[PDB]
């Protein structure tokens, strides 16, 4: 078993290392989205 | 309690039996967290 | 009745209850179905191990754990397919083994907060989350090496 | 079927509206009206025929 295709390279980013947030919907499939759903604020904390 | 059903599971037979218990919570006007831990503190004994 | 808000099934796989009228996937068959029968990108999740194989460059130390905010950018590592439906990450020395994570359902969003001053900031929706992926260090080799 | 809201997930009975029947929530506005018709089958095991002992 050795490595014929798919000699994929891996790089890093740090432009938004602390600005990435990882939102998830347990109750809501990903087949409807909140794409068409027009928002109007968010509440946060640093 | 959609949450609540993923968590006890996705099988037919287990949304069958479960059912009932979804009836019964629903016949009440428990729906949110304040009004589910007054009810368990009503039944809670005195210490 | 509105097509895009239909009551959905709890089987969060076969939501179509009604109409108008899937198998266990490999991480190898994956990226190839991604990068050779179609070209779009994804965005992929990946849960790597606490520490990395490798020393905080410069971070004041220790043995401490080595994570993703203390490496640079650029090349880091590897990722290579062998037969048999091996897929692996050459990240140095050593090599992880990376599989298939649980297959989520759900709506995952990637979203970045980003607070450009103190007082407002922007929320820039990235993309969408499908798959997810695991990498485990080959404890095997680790042991048969030495 | 155990059906439920996409806005807040909670538990949707089948109620009769101005209109046509429909599923609704106790905890929002949420509804929605039957166009076709909706089954459930359970299939339940049938009593099979018990031979003759000895
Ligand atoms: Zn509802």
């Amino acid at each position: 078993d050795d490595p014929v295709v798919q000699e994929i390279d891996v790089y890093l980013a740090k432009s938004l290392a602390e600005k990435l947030y990882l939102f998830q919907y347990p109750v809501r499939p990903a087949s409807m989205t909140y794409d068409d759903i027009p928002h109007l604020s968010a509440k946060i904390k640093p | 309690d959609q949450e609540i059903v993923q968590m006890i599971g996705t099988e037919e037979h287990v949304m069958a039996a479960f059912g009932p218990s979804l009836e019964e919570c629903q016949k009440a006007q428990i729906f949110t967290q304040m009004q589910a831990l007054k009810y368990i503190g009503n039944k809670v004994r005195r210490q | 009745i509105i097509n895009i808000k239909k009551e959905k099934r709890e089987t969060d796989e076969e939501t179509k209850q009604i109409l108008r009228m899937l198998p266990k996937d490999v991480s190898v068959a994956e990226l190839l179905r991604e990068l050779s029968l179609t070209k779009e990108e994804e965005l992929l999740f990946l849960q790597l191990p606490d520490t990395l194989p490798g020393q905080p460059p410069t971070q004041d130390i220790a043995e401490n754990a080595c994570t993703l905010a203390d490496l640079t950018e650029g090349q880091v590592g590897k990722l290579l397919i062998r037969k048999s439906g091996r897929v692996q990450l050459l990240l140095g020395k050593v090599t992880l083994d990376v599989t298939m994570g649980t297959a989520c359902s759900f709506l995952q969003e990637l979203v970045s907060v980003g607070l450009g001053d103190s007082r407002t900031g922007e929320m820039t929706v990235l993309g969408h989350v499908k798959h997810k992926l695991v990498c485990s260090p080959d404890f095997e080799s680790l042991l048969d090496h030495k | 079927m155990l059906l439920f809201c996409p806005g807040c997930g909670n538990g949707l009975i089948v109620e009769e509206g101005q209109r046509c029947h429909r599923f609704a929530c106790n905890t929002c506005p949420y509804v929605h009206n039957i166009t076709r018709k909706v089954t459930n089958r359970k299939y339940p095991k049938l009593k099979e025929v018990d031979d003759v002992l000895g």
